[PDB]
């Protein structure tokens, strides 16, 4: 039995999005309200909480943690066409200023020109490099040379999608033998472009991004996607949240030596379609080990997705909120 | 440069087989001879210094190598070739240079590596040996040309040597040095008699630096497939396999060098002075050391061979050793 | 193991220790550095030298010897004498904290 | 108070002989690199002596700016005269400084490609595209000032570019720069049109 926990967020509109720190002891909230919140977990297991500042000058789309490696930052991604990076300055500010200071922006990326729809940081073994996707149909890709100076990030790569970009999932995959990937989303509702899923390779003879796939099937707005965790698999897991659930596998195909500078071609296979929301998928998640998906959407239910033995993905569970 | 601009204009378009045109203002003797030694001078200071065959090669403005590779497209006199081909050896010395030397040679087709069906008439050194060099008796061109493999041998060995082109590795240069100029060189005139020699002792020199730097890994034993233009072709084995392969079967190769020991023997047992007899000694030396060397690595190469599921057959060249000499009809090869 | 909470010095160390003992040395690496940037966030320089060192990252070592310097530039003394006067070897790891070994040896000279 | 050219020059003969020079040249160059203030020297275990020796120039070049152009032109001028490949970072620092000398440079040592390149992206940062590259404050307006444009240089490498009617290569590359002139001087005609039309408004304020 899983127990719903309201949290009185305290927010004054809309909350677009919410992320857990590495360690789920710590998440952060932002909404159209124009402001990000950072809440605690205590020992009892209540959320407390403890930061709440004015981000942008719009709606905040989504929030993402750093990992811990670079300390205690946040990026938030906004309306007003932003990301904003900030970190926590953890010090003895002496004990009468424990209601708002202690998070501190370190610098605005103002690159994109329209909405920053998502943003997420890369897995730590790319660095301290961020990503941001924008209505535009260009995903940036930042990086901060020095983790003591967050104040500086380098614009690395620009990526031209063509599409209205709506969301971004870094492969997490930390194996040499794939080169960094990225998967962009788009909520471009023209039913004549077909491919609204994107995969982007990191060629190094180029040192570019290529556009290594595009999910043909993926017709509808995608809402979200998330590369699943690669625990030892040789080949990657994609969920991808549109007006139903879809899980792809994509194994990468051998590279015929012959080829000396082609992005690596995919064998994709659709592996599950869950039309069981009736309804708009607005998130999915992976679970740490990549084994199961969690999903979102407007029938007010979480659903969780699992692969049996035999790779029959099936709905295991569905929590309502009260 | 110059003469590479000049040379270039004058390249007949292939849709005009109606007018007689007059004579090709060919290069006057005094300029081949200053250019001839202008070459040897620019080559001679490459040779022994280093900083300056990277400054020469790297110069903007001179694109030496581009240049001295265009000019060996044109129709110029094969003793000026022969020049230009030990400048672009002395320059590829350095293995900087050794690398881009043999994606140029590719990109160039000085040698046709890829063999188009259509054309009956090949451009290149294969023709100019066979046409040009053969009615002459004399071999500059053919000699300079195993000197330039030879220097890129063992500055530099790419792997991917011909990729996108055509299958990847060095077998095409191995035809030609095998079948075309070492099999073949005894049935050719000499207008000196030492200069066979010369030629035996080039291409000798070639085999023996692909054979010496060669160990017997699993993967030669693998038939690795290289997609080309949307077809699956089989890559080239490492020109060392194809050496032992040859040298450990009853090969014409094999047969050649041993009758050049036996021709080598039969010369000293005379003990009378002979034109080329130093080129004839290193020939005989270089053919030694090929089936030292074979000896050494056929135990390796063979049970590599064992344990590999190709179709092959292979015998220890001590065997063949006892075979019968075709020249004497005796088993007198080890004698 | 990466993603097991180190509130103390204590459950790093033993997390560390099963690390080690199972060859994990990115876990190591980022443990290590998931501390030794913890203890620079907390003001600690010593403690976040330590755990560099140990995180063998000389790209760290060098920011952590840079903040000593800066520290004495401002104060006109180290604040972790014993710290600095034990590196041995780890001194080797970058050259900024060659530096700040010998500047110390000279010192105590 | 002596010029600091013949050092710029020396260094960049010494980088040149490093990229042309065998494990020799890279072992004798530690010491003479080991000899000049890299005041920062992590010794990774993956850098060469030739990526030190051009990060020592960088750091010069930094240190040591000049008013006029001159160490640049004169790096730029030492790699194009021994046939160098020129490194990306040094042409786009000069294409940011002085992209009408940098095309003299690349016509003055035949390097029509290049040179072709460099005004196809000199035209779209005058058009707009990509304007920050070349230190261009303003893109072609009605009210933004006038950048020079080196007409005569564009017009000789047209000339060169044409010369060898023979490559099909430079009639597309001369096919490719024509069409995006004739780009420029269309929004350049409508500029100054609509330029003429903001003088031509009657001063009522």
């Amino acid at each position: 039995m899983f127990v719903a926990r309201s949290i009185a967020a305290d927010h004054k509109d809309l909350i677009h999005d919410v992320s857990f720190d590495f360690h789920g002891r710590r998440m952060a909230t932002c909404s159209s309200d124009q402001s990000v919140k950072v809440w605690d977990k205590s020992e009892n297991g209540n959320w407390h909480c403890t930061a709440s500042w004015k981000t942008h000058s719009g709606s905040v789309w989504r929030v993402t943690w750093a990992h811990p490696e670079f300390g205690q930052v946040l990026a938030s991604c906004s309306f007003d066409r932003t990301a904003a990076v900030w970190e926590e300055i953890v010090g003895e500010s002496n004990d009468k200023l424990r209601g708002q200071s202690h998070w501190v922006k370190r610098t605005t990326l103002v690159d994109s020109r329209t909405s920053v729809t998502d943003v997420k940081f890369a897995p730590k073994h790319m660095g301290l490099m961020l990503a941001t996707c924008s209505a535009d149909g260009v995903v940036r890709i930042y990086e901060a040379p020095d983790v003591m100076n967050l104040s500086q990030w380098s614009l690395q790569h620009e990526i031209s999608c063509k599409l209205s970009c709506s969301c971004i999932s870094w492969n997490p995959s930390s194996s040499r033998a794939h080169s960094p990937m990225i998967a962009v989303g788009s909520d471009d509702s023209s039913p004549n472009i077909m491919g609204k899923v994107q995969i982007y390779e990191y060629n190094e003879n180029t040192r570019k991004y290529a556009k290594a796939e595009t999910l043909m099937s993926v017709s509808d707005p995608v809402h979200d996607i998330a590369f699943a965790p690669n625990l030892g698999r040789s080949f990657h897991i994609l969920a991808v949240a549109t007006k139903d659930v879809r899980i792809f596998t994509m194994k990468p195909l051998r590279k015929e030596l012959s080829s000396s500078g082609g992005v690596t071609k995919f064998e994709i296979h659709t592996v599950a379609q869950f039309d069981n929301h009736n309804s708009q998928v607005w998130r999915v998640s992976w679970n740490i080990t990549g084994t199961v998906l969690a999903s979102s959407g407007d029938d007010g239910t979480v659903r969780l997705w699992k692969a049996n033995y035999m790779d029959n993905w099936k709905c295991i569970g569905v929590l309502k909120g009260d | 440069m110059l003469y590479h601009e000049h040379l270039r204009r004058d390249l007949p378009n292939t849709d005009n087989i109606h007018q007689r045109h007059p004579p090709l203002r060919g290069i006057t003797q005094r300029e081949l001879d200053g250019l001839i030694a202008c070459l040897q001078l620019t080559c001679t200071i490459i040779d022994w210094s280093e900083s300056a065959r990277l400054a020469l090669c790297e110069h903007a403005q001179w694109m030496p190598v581009v240049v001295i590779l265009g000019l060996l497209q044109c129709s110029i006199p094969p003793l000026l070739k022969a020049e230009l081909l030990k400048t672009l050896a002395a320059f590829g010395k350095s293995p900087e240079i050794a690398a881009s030397l043999w994606q140029s040679l590719e990109y160039t087709q000085i040698l046709q590596t890829v063999r188009a069906t259509g054309l009956r008439q090949g451009v290149g050194i294969e023709v100019e040996l066979n046409e040009i060099e053969s009615r002459c008796e004399e071999y500059p061109l053919t000699r300079a040309f195993c000197q330039l493999i030879s220097t890129l041998v063992e500055s530099s060995f790419p792997t991917n040597l011909g990729a996108g082109l055509r299958a990847p590795g060095f077998e095409p240069y191995l035809q030609f040095l095998r079948d075309t100029v070492f099999l073949r060189y005894r049935t050719r005139a000499y207008r000196r008699a030492a200069e066979k020699w010369e030629v035996a002792e080039a291409v000798l020199d070639v085999f023996y630096k692909l054979l010496k730097d060669y160990e017997p890994q699993p993967e030669d034993f693998v038939d690795q497939y290289v997609e080309l233009q949307g077809e699956e072709r089989v890559a080239f084995k490492p020109p060392g396999f194809s050496l032992m392969h040859h040298l450990l079967n009853e090969s014409p190769m094999l047969e050649l060098c041993l009758s050049l020991m036996e021709e080598g023997v039969t010369q000293l047992d005379t003990y009378a002075p002979f034109p080329g007899k130093k080129h004839l000694e290193k020939a005989v030396a270089y053919c030694f050391m090929l089936l030292n060397l074979t000896l050494q690595k056929e135990n390796r190469f063979m049970d590599l061979l064992r344990e590999s599921h190709l179709s092959m057959i292979v015998t220890p060249l001590e065997q063949l050793l006892q075979g019968i000499n075709p020249r004497s009809k005796k088993a007198d090869n080890v004698v | 193991m990466e993603r097991i909470p180190l509130s103390t010095e204590k459950k790093a160390l033993k997390a560390l220790r099963i690390c080690e003992q199972r060859q994990m040395t990115e876990q190591v690496r980022s443990i290590c550095k998931t501390m030794a940037m913890q203890s620079l966030c907390n003001r600690r320089l010593g403690s976040a030298l330590s755990w560099s060192i140990r995180a063998k990252d000389a790209a760290f070592a060098t920011l952590i010897s840079d903040r000593f310097l800066k520290e004495y530039c401002e104060r006109g003394n180290f604040t972790d004498l014993d710290l600095i006067d034990n590196l041995g070897s780890a001194m080797l790891l970058s050259d900024r904290l060659t530096f700040l070994g010998k500047y110390r040896e000279f010192h105590r000279m | 108070k002596l010029a600091l050219t013949s050092v710029f020059e020396g260094l960049a003969c010494k980088c040149i002989r490093l990229q042309q020079g065998g494990e020799a040249a890279q072992a004798e160059a530690w010491e003479w690199l080991a000899a000049n203030q890299l005041a920062t020297v992590i010794t990774t275990k993956e850098s060469s002596a030739t990526d030190e020796a051009w990060r020592l120039m960088i750091s010069y070049l930094d240190k040591y700016e000049a008013k006029n152009t001159l160490y640049h032109h004169c790096i730029i001028n030492k790699l194009l005269s021994h046939g160098v490949p020129l490194p990306n970072w040094l042409i786009n620092r000069y294409k940011a400084m002085d992209a009408a000398e940098l095309l003299r440079l690349y016509l003055k040592y035949d390097l029509l490609e290049e040179a072709a390149e460099l005004v196809l992206e000199y035209v779209d940062a005058l058009l707009g595209k990509g304007h920050q590259y070349f230190g261009i404050q303003a893109p072609l307006s009605a009210t933004s000032q006038l950048v020079w444009f080196p007409y005569s240089a564009i017009d000789h490498l047209r000339q060169a570019l044409g010369e060898n009617e023979s490559n099909q290569h430079n009639q597309a590359i001369l096919s490719k720069l024509q069409r995006k002139m004739d780009e420029y001087f269309q929004k350049l005609k409508k500029a100054t049109d609509d330029y003429k039309k903001l003088v031509q408004k009657p001063l009522r304020a």
